[PDB]
């Protein structure tokens, strides 16, 4: 089989609400680990958002991930294996605006920045409904 | 909407006994809730929400009684998804009405959970520390 994802509901960044980081993969390479980095202009932190729940970055083209299979520990880029904690959703009732959590299907916890700043590394945790676990699709060129 | 987007009430919320502030431990808006001397920090601005929980102006954190039984009272991560739990949900009860020093008529009520159909308390009659819930017996101190 061709295996689809159904459509394509976001292609752009990820800024953080309580920091107005970007969702970042160390390098420009789009492997690796994920964590918050300053906006900057690369396919490396560009992500397209599908049906099935995946993330996928731009540069790579592999999933945002979470370590081993709980979709509890750290996030990071890897193979898309069509498993359940490499899937988000986007639930309505933790945005704010355009700023929204994601919450992962295998565990039912947010997309997570440590620290209540907003600027650390990317794991997944508890969702406390706080900035920081918040993020805006975002389609402009800016740089910091 | 993370946030309270419709609020019933925003202000100080105090004891009919002892006309002391209900209060969280430091001043980020999460820990233990216990009374304190009214500070004018934004952690002591409790938000009544109009979806029934109880917040407050430093952080999105719901009053969160810390069991089932006659627990304590603590300020944690509201759970808003898929929807509020009746455990993190709250309710007027019976109503005393006064006018205090200001010439401001204020309204005192009970404040009953949804889950366990318990009181918001104080220990004893008149401690004057650490809160939780209890059995509602209309003294003057279940009132706020
Ligand atoms: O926030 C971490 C940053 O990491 C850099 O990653 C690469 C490392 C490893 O080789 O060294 C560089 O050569 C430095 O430019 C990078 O290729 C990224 O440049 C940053 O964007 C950021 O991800
Ligand atoms: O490192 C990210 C990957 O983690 C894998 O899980 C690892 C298993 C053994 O494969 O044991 C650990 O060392 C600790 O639990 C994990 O690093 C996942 O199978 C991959 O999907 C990927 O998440
Ligand atoms: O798993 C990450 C979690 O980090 C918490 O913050 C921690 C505090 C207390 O240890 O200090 C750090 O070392 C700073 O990075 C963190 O480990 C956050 O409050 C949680 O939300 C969560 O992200
Ligand atoms: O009894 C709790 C009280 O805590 C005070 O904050 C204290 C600050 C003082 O800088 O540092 C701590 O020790 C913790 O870091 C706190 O105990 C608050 O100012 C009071 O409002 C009160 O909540
Ligand atoms: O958890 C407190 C509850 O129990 C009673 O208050 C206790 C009495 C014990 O006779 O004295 C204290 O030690 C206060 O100094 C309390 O632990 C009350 O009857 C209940 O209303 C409730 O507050
Ligand atoms: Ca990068
Ligand atoms: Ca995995
Ligand atoms: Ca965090
Ligand atoms: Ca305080
Ligand atoms: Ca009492
Ligand atoms: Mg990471
Ligand atoms: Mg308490």
């Amino acid at each position: 089989y061709v295996r689809s994802r159904g459509p394509e509901l976001f292609y752009g960044r990820l800024r953080n609400e309580k920091s107005d980081l970007c969702l970042d993969v160390e390098g420009s390479d789009g492997k690796g680990n994920v964590l918050m980095y300053s906006c900057e202009d690369n396919l490396d932190q560009w992500f397209r958002y599908y049906e099935n729940g995946e993330i996928v970055n731009a540069k790579s083209g592999m999933c945002l991930d979470v370590e081993g299979s709980d979709g509890s520990g750290n996030v990071g880029i890897y193979r898309c294996d069509d498993l359940r904690d490499q899937m988000w959703s986007r639930p309505n009732a933790y945005c704010n605006g355009d700023y929204c959590s994601f919450l992962n299907k295998e565990s039912n916890k947010c997309l997570d920045v440590s620290g209540d700043q907003g600027t650390g590394d990317v794991g997944t945790w508890q969702c406390d409904g706080l900035p920081d676990q918040r993020f805006k699709w975002v389609f402009d060129d800016w740089e910091v | 909407q993370v946030l309270c987007t419709n609020p019933l009430d925003i202000g100080e919320l105090r004891s009919f006994k002892s006309k002391q502030c209900v209060d969280i431990v430091g001043n980020q808006g999460s820990g233990n809730i216990a009374t304190y001397d009214c500070d004018g920090l934004s952690d002591q601005q409790i938000i009544i929400c109009g979806d029934g929980t109880i917040r407050n102006e430093a952080r999105n954190y719901c009053f969160t009684p810390d069991g089932s039984g006659n627990a304590n009272v603590m300020s944690s991560p509201c759970t808003l998804y898929p929807e509020i739990p009746s455990s993190q949900r709250w309710r007027q009860g019976r109503r005393k009405t006064f006018t205090d020093n200001g010439g401001i008529e204020q309204v005192a009520t009970e404040i009953i959970n949804l889950a366990s159909g318990k009181c918001l308390d104080i220990e004893g009659s008149d401690g004057t520390g650490d809160i939780g819930v209890y059995d509602c017996q209309n003294l003057d101190d279940q009132y706020f």
